[PDB]
């Protein structure tokens, strides 16, 4: 019953280590203005 | 208190950086 089926996820390990260092979307910012810490 | 591994699995990554980026949530307080 549905063997062919990818359910963990498959970058769940490479952006486990990638979370683990705060390496994520580090994007540039749209006016801050003060509040929002970063 | 809410499970926190949906989100994981549902994540997604920025075109930019190649990065996974973070959905905003609201705080953690
Ligand atoms: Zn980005």
């Amino acid at each position: 019953r549905c063997r062919h089926r990818r359910r963990q996820a498959e970058r769940l390990s490479q952006i486990k280590r990638l979370l683990s260092e705060k390496k994520t979307c580090q994007c540039p910012h749209r006016f801050q203005k003060t509040c929002s810490p970063i | 208190s809410h499970p926190e591994d949906d989100w994981l699995e549902n994540i997604d990554v920025c075109e930019n950086c190649h990065y996974p980026i973070v959905p905003l949530d609201g705080k953690g307080t």
